[PDB]
RNA sequence: UCUGGUUUCUCUUCAGAUCGCAUAAAUCUUUCGCCUUUUACUAAAGAUUUCCGUGGAGAGGAACAACUCU
RNA sequence: CGCCGCC
């Protein structure tokens, strides 16, 4: 819900992205793809879990400030449009009231 | 012109233009602090006094030095200068006033005196006679040739400043926060006022670092080191009488 | 020393068909209607854009503020919306639909809309592009003065009873394509002028001041 | 119009006074009337609980209502020679038509009075009839509308039985003004009310090649063309149509991007007319923002000038107009 | 529609000829017809609101005048014809101007102005002897400015020199129509036919304007200065001063003189139901008559 | 800007922009082309 | 019958004009943006210059100047 | 409605 917090965090993680480009002296969009940073350790690579990739929303800028009015115009996250298509971080972690929900059932159950 | 002038120990020396608020000349090439400057009031030079030894005769318009004033062999704490010759005075801390030629940049005359250093002169405006302050005896000269007119009683901190008004009355400002009233006239110390400080400030932090009257002299007002302006008037009684 | 220039007609709307292909065929300023120079001025001024347009920075009216009560005293979900406020409503003309404008220039109206019939045959007014529905060959409904034509000749003067000319026809050879270069771009107007320096003349410029034609990619639009 | 106001608001801000000025949204004057006549009869009090006029109110035709509207009948005339011409053009009773007194807002909006439905004989007393006070009073109170505070136009009222005070100087004589405002805007009221919105005639000339645009951009606006005419000379030709005052905010704007500027427009005021909806209506529910384009605009339209300067809502006759007792 | 509702004097000048002729490039004939149009539409549009049933506009009235204000022409018929006459005519207008609209002249037989057309393609008077030489003007001046506009200057009589003859095309063209028709005749002859004036049509003026006032005010106000009557003068209009703060208003005097700072009784719109109930009066002895 | 959105600092942010359209909205008339 | 001059080259100040129907770079003063520090930078405002060019003016010739505007 | 490119 917070908006404020994932256009942060687009920009957050791409200025890491750049930080590392420029002790490369890369910077240059095509020499340094991002498939370096998004592939896990374990194959080598840096291995970073994205939450940039993801669309963030927008709402008409005069009636944002009055009242809750729904949802138009996904503004794009990260600057990369080719279908890739990286994962969210937020799509791999259980949310709260899922994760509570679960918690009564499965201590009734247990005793 | 419409535009102040600056200047301050970073070795910079501004012309803060009023019609907009910022810095638009930005003169430059003291080789240390810079202490002193003032205008010529009849046509457009800056001339300003440094801590190396050197004066400079600065063209506004150009920013370009004119003349370096290389006389003295220690800081030069102050300068005033007016349309009358001479031209300019330096009163430096190495005990000694000179007076300078405008034109040819030379020394027209130095006035060895005052045992510790001379850090404020100022002139009338009416008549000749500008004047000097130091630790040791405020003087008092006159202006072609230089001629030691008198020299002022016994204001014995580590002067700072001299102001003097139309009519007569003269102003010495000191380091340790007493400031003595004078007359030109005579040489009689008139009032001999000591402030206070303002509360925070500690009780050996009195001390004055400017004064200027108003345009109406009617308003004296001194800038001291309890980071205070203290701003005074005149009194309308009769009974506080000469001896 | 080559400073100065002066044509004739044919030898003006001969280069003015040479140089087509890269010479536009708008015949006034009612094309740019919000592309205009002030029309940016204002959209660079009011921190919007165009589609299609520039997009600047902001400039010194950044942020606004207005406290709780008195924001919310104006505008509620209160006011009665239709069709929303476009930006190229506050662009044409800034000051009812948009509140604080300031450092903004302010666009033209509607300059008359030149039609200007273009030829490709002779016999110059050749008529066509246009109905008429005036009754051909029969009509009267008002009064006309000398409705008797009974006074015979005696003043209009055999030797100038003539019109002011019929030496020389209404048109020639070298009369439809001069008022076609009437209504010429910019250098092609002229018939005569001064001498611009080879960098001076701007080329491709024309181009991009109009809209970007659609089914062209991202990067020939941006 | 817009560019009227424009010009209005440029001059305020940058000429005449510069401090900076927030406006608004433009909204309309809108107006205020009635589709048929009244389904129940109205009635009175006064401070003396003397009086009770109790009537109705019943709409007229179109064309007359312009006729009063732009001065074609004229109050320095014969009495009975305007009752021949209201007679004789609408056919109307012989003994009402002499009857009138002076017409609703300014004496020349149309919402006049007739006195003499049901008969003649009442009473004719001292005031028995009106004269100064229901005249000047209902001047008094129709130029503040009843329903959202708008004018009513084109709406009649006939008072049907009255009654005078014993001695109006002694009672009632000034006490019955405001009653009359009340009693008269409670037979509106009761009589189906709706309301109107004016229509701007619009002028396009427009070249050929792109005129199923403004089609497009006027039938989007709710804009009913009425005369696409080709016209001799100009290549370029008119188009002639009817659109709301509240749909043409940006219209010449719009219709000129979408022609690329070839097109143009003019735009001016025209006859009233019906917004698709009623006032009274409630279990109707408005979303704030989402423009209807529906069939209940109307009760949208008046709770949003309600909710302005305004009033409290919830307009159902029991309290201010009537008395269920 | 708002000026007979006024009923003011309806005339009209059309404007814009060249751009029916320079740029949609219509042939004289179908230009007539255009122009015949435009006038029998306004004609007939006047004729909605019939209280003035004999008042109708035709060239030959001298009721419009036709024009083109970018390049600085006056036309009409009472006005050309001078032009036919000062130079080589001794024509003897105002017969033959109000002869030239909607009937056909033929060569021979020299003038009968016919109703019916002599020969089997004969273009009429007003598209022979006044529109067709005005495209011949036109086009030898925009088509031919190398060749053959020296042989129209000469014949047309016009001298025009180098440097005045090197000019773009428009602006010679405004020149060259401008030492051809002058100075604007047309316009103030078509104000000699009508606009009533004042004084002369000063009775539905002050009819409409003022509430009446019979034997204390209209025959006053029917009356002229003649320092003899009221002050009584109307003000309409407010312009604004450079500064912008101090208004200047503005309106036209009917009976009576200020001179100098006399007092000035102001009215109002609601002061003076009979009698002011608010005047201020003032003490202004500045004022001075607009231009541009 | 078509109608009201976008970002007025694109160097700031770490995005290019290009707001699309909420292609999954419901309602009953949108469209201007068929 | 007499009156009688466009080119091209150099200087001479004035420029108030889309001096230029287009459009560079710098310095200063502030806010940005990237940033570790400094130059390379960012992209807006304000005020200043430099530079690539131009306009009207005095003089000196020479170029057919004797063809002839006058 | 489409930032970015490094001595
Ligand atoms: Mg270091």
């Amino acid at each position: 819900n917070t908006q404020e917090l994932l256009d942060l965090l687009v920009k957050c993680e791409n200025k890491i992205q750049t930080r590392i480009k420029i002790g490369l002296n890369s910077k240059m969009p095509s020499r340094f793809p991002p498939v370096v940073f998004y592939t896990p350790k374990e194959l080598g690579g840096l291995g970073m879990l994205s939450m940039g990739h993801v669309l963030i929303p927008q709402s008409d800028l005069r009636w944002s400030k009055q009242t809750d009015v729904g949802i138009t115009h996904f503004r794009s996250g990260m600057s990369h449009e080719e279908d890739q298509l990286i994962p969210n971080l937020y799509r791999y972690i259980q949310p709260w009231e899922s994760e509570f929900i679960d918690s009564q059932r499965v201590w009734a159950e247990y005793a | 012109s419409p535009y102040l002038f600056s200047c301050g120990e970073d070795k910079q020396v501004k012309c803060w233009d009023l019609e907009y608020n910022k810095v638009i000349r930005h003169y430059h090439g003291h080789l240390s602090a810079v202490y002193g400057l003032d205008l010529h009031p009849t046509i457009d030079v800056l001339v300003t006094c440094s801590r190396d030894s050197t004066a400079r005769i600065w063209d506004v318009r150009t920013k370009a030095s004119v003349h370096t004033l290389s006389g003295h062999t220690n800081a030069v704490a102050t300068v005033r200068c007016q349309a009358a010759e001479p031209q300019i005075i330096t009163g430096s801390h190495d005990t000694t006033i000179r007076l300078w030629d405008l034109v040819a940049g030379k020394t027209r005359v130095t006035l060895t005196n005052h045992k510790k250093s001379v850090r404020a002169v100022v002139l009338h405006p009416r008549h000749y006679t500008f004047a000097s302050g130091s630790p040791d005896n405020i003087k008092q000269w006159k202006f072609p040739d230089g001629s030691f007119i008198q020299n002022l009683s016994g204001h014995n901190a580590i002067i700072n400043t001299l102001t003097v008004n139309s009519d007569g009355v003269l102003v010495s400002g000191a380091d340790n926060g007493t400031m003595h009233l004078w007359d030109w006239r005579t040489g009689y110390n008139f009032q001999r006022v000591h402030a206070a400080v303002q509360p925070g400030s500690l009780d050996s932090e009195s001390g004055i670092f400017a004064c200027a009257f108003d345009q109406s002299e009617s308003r004296l007002l001194t800038a001291e080191a309890d980071k205070t302006i203290k701003v005074y008037r005149e009194d309308d009684t009769a009974t506080e009488e000469t001896h | 020393t080559y400073q100065r220039w002066q044509f004739t007609l044919p030898m003006m709307s001969t280069l003015y068909r040479l140089a087509n292909q890269l010479l536009t065929d708008l015949v006034d300023d009612n094309y740019f209607y919000l592309f205009d120079l002030k029309a940016f001025f204002t959209s660079k001024a009011l921190n919007m854009a165009i589609p299609g347009g520039p997009k600047f920075e902001p400039l010194v009216r950044d942020i606004n503020l207005q406290d709780e009560d008195w924001n919310e005293f104006n505008d509620i979900n209160k006011i009665i919306i239709r069709q929303p406020i476009r930006t190229e409503y506050k662009i044409a003309f800034p000051y009812l639909y948009n509140n604080l404008p300031h450092h903004v220039h302010l666009t033209w109206y509607h300059t008359p809309n030149v039609v200007f019939i273009k030829t490709e045959d002779p016999d110059l007014p050749a008529f066509y592009f246009d109905p008429l529905i005036n009754p051909i060959s029969h009509r009267h409904s008002v009064k006309s003065q000398e409705p008797l034509p009974d006074d015979d000749e005696e003043f209009e003067l055999p030797e100038f009873v003539e019109p002011f000319l019929k030496d020389t026809p209404l048109y020639t050879d070298n009369t439809a394509n001069g008022i076609a270069l009437l209504w010429a771009p910019r250098p092609f107007n002229l018939r005569s002028g001064r001498t611009r320096r080879a960098l001076d003349i701007p080329l491709v410029k024309n181009w991009y001041r109009e809209h970007c034609p659609a089914g062209q990619p991202v990067k020939v639009r941006v | 119009g817009e560019l009227y106001l424009d010009c209005v608001m440029h001059d305020l801000r940058k000429m005449y006074s510069e401090i900076d000025i927030k406006v608004a949204d433009p909204v309309v004057t809108f107006c205020e009337t009635v589709v048929e006549t009244s389904s129940l009869k109205c009635f009175a009090e006064t401070p003396n609980k003397k009086n009770k006029i109790t009537m109705i109110a019943e709409p007229l035709e179109k064309g007359l209502a312009e006729d009063i509207e732009n001065e074609v009948v004229q109050i320095t005339w014969n009495r009975k020679k305007l009752g021949e011409f209201f007679q004789t053009k609408y056919d109307w009773d012989l003994l009402a038509a002499r009857s009138i007194w002076a017409f609703g807002p300014d004496a020349t909006g149309p919402n006049i009075l007739v006195d003499d439905t049901l008969p003649s004989e009442v009473d004719k007393a001292l005031l028995g009839s009106v004269k100064d006070s229901i005249v000047q009073g209902f001047q008094w109170g129709t130029r503040e509308g009843p329903l959202c505070d708008e004018l009513i136009r084109n709406v009649k009222f006939k008072i049907l039985d009255a009654v005078v005070a014993q001695e109006p100087l002694h009672r009632g004589g000034g006490q019955i003004i405001p009653t009359a405002r009340r009693v008269v805007y409670s037979a509106f009221l009761m009589a189906t009310p709706r309301l109107m919105e004016p229509y701007y005639f619009v002028e396009v000339q427009a070249p050929a090649d792109c005129v199923s645009a403004v089609y497009t951009v006027l039938a989007r606006r709710r804009g009913h063309v009425t005369q696409d005419a080709p016209i001799p000379g100009s290549p370029l030709y008119t188009i002639k149509a009817f659109i709301p005052a509240i749909d043409s905010f940006g219209f010449e704007t719009d219709l000129r991007t979408h022609t690329q500027g070839q097109a143009f427009s003019l735009s001016v005021f025209h006859h009233w007319q019906i917004v698709p909806g009623d006032p009274l209506d409630k279990s109707i529910v408005i979303r704030p923002l989402e423009p209807q384009p529906a069939p209940h605009l109307a009760r949208e339209f008046m709770i949003k000038t309600r909710r302005r300067k305004g009033l409290s809502e919830d307009v159902s006759i029991s309290k201010f107009f009537d008395d269920p007792m | 529609k708002h000026a007979v509702q006024e009923r003011l004097a309806v005339t009209v000048c059309i404007n814009k000829i060249d751009r029916l002729i320079l740029e949609l490039k219509l042939p004289p004939t179908d230009a007539y017809y255009k122009l015949r149009h435009i006038v029998d539409e306004v004609n007939g549009l006047i004729s909605m609101y019939s209280t003035d049933e004999n008042l109708i506009l035709s060239p030959l009235l001298g009721n419009v005048c036709f024009s083109s204000s970018q390049y600085s022409i006056c036309f009409t018929l009472g006005s050309f014809a001078k032009i036919y006459a000062d130079t080589f005519g001794d024509i003897n207008y105002q017969e033959f101007a109000k002869r030239l609209w909607g009937d056909i002249y033929f060569n021979p037989k020299t003038r009968k102005f016919t109703k019916k057309a002599p020969t089997s393609s004969s273009q009429r008077s007003f598209v022979e002897f006044i529109l067709e030489p005005l495209y011949k003007i036109l086009a030898q001046v925009v088509g031919d400015v190398d060749t053959s506009l020296p042989r129209t200057l000469d014949e047309l009589g016009i001298h025009l020199t180098k440097e005045e003859l090197k000019l773009n095309i428009r602006p010679l063209l405004r020149l060259v129509c401008k030492k051809f028709f002058g100075e604007f005749t047309g316009f103030v002859d078509m104000c000699v036919q009508h606009i009533p004036s004042p004084k002369v049509g000063a009775k539905p003026k002050i009819e409409h304007t003022y509430t009446g006032g019979v034997d204390s005010d209209l025959g006053e106000a029917m009356s002229d200065c003649d320092p003899d009557g009221p002050l009584m003068c109307h003000t309409t209009k407010m312009y604004s001063t450079d500064d912008g703060v101090q208004f200047h208003a503005f309106g036209r005097v009917l009976s009576g003189t200020i001179h100098a700072g006399q007092p000035v009784k102001v009215l109002g719109e609601n002061y003076t139901l009979e009698d002011e109930e608010d005047s201020q009066i003032c003490t202004v002895g500045r004022l001075w008559i607009s231009v541009a | 800007m078509y109608n009201g959105i976008g970002l007025p600092t694109p160097r700031g942010s770490g995005t290019n922009g290009y707001v699309q359209r909420n292609l999954s909205l419901v309602r009953g008339r949108r469209g201007e082309r068929p």
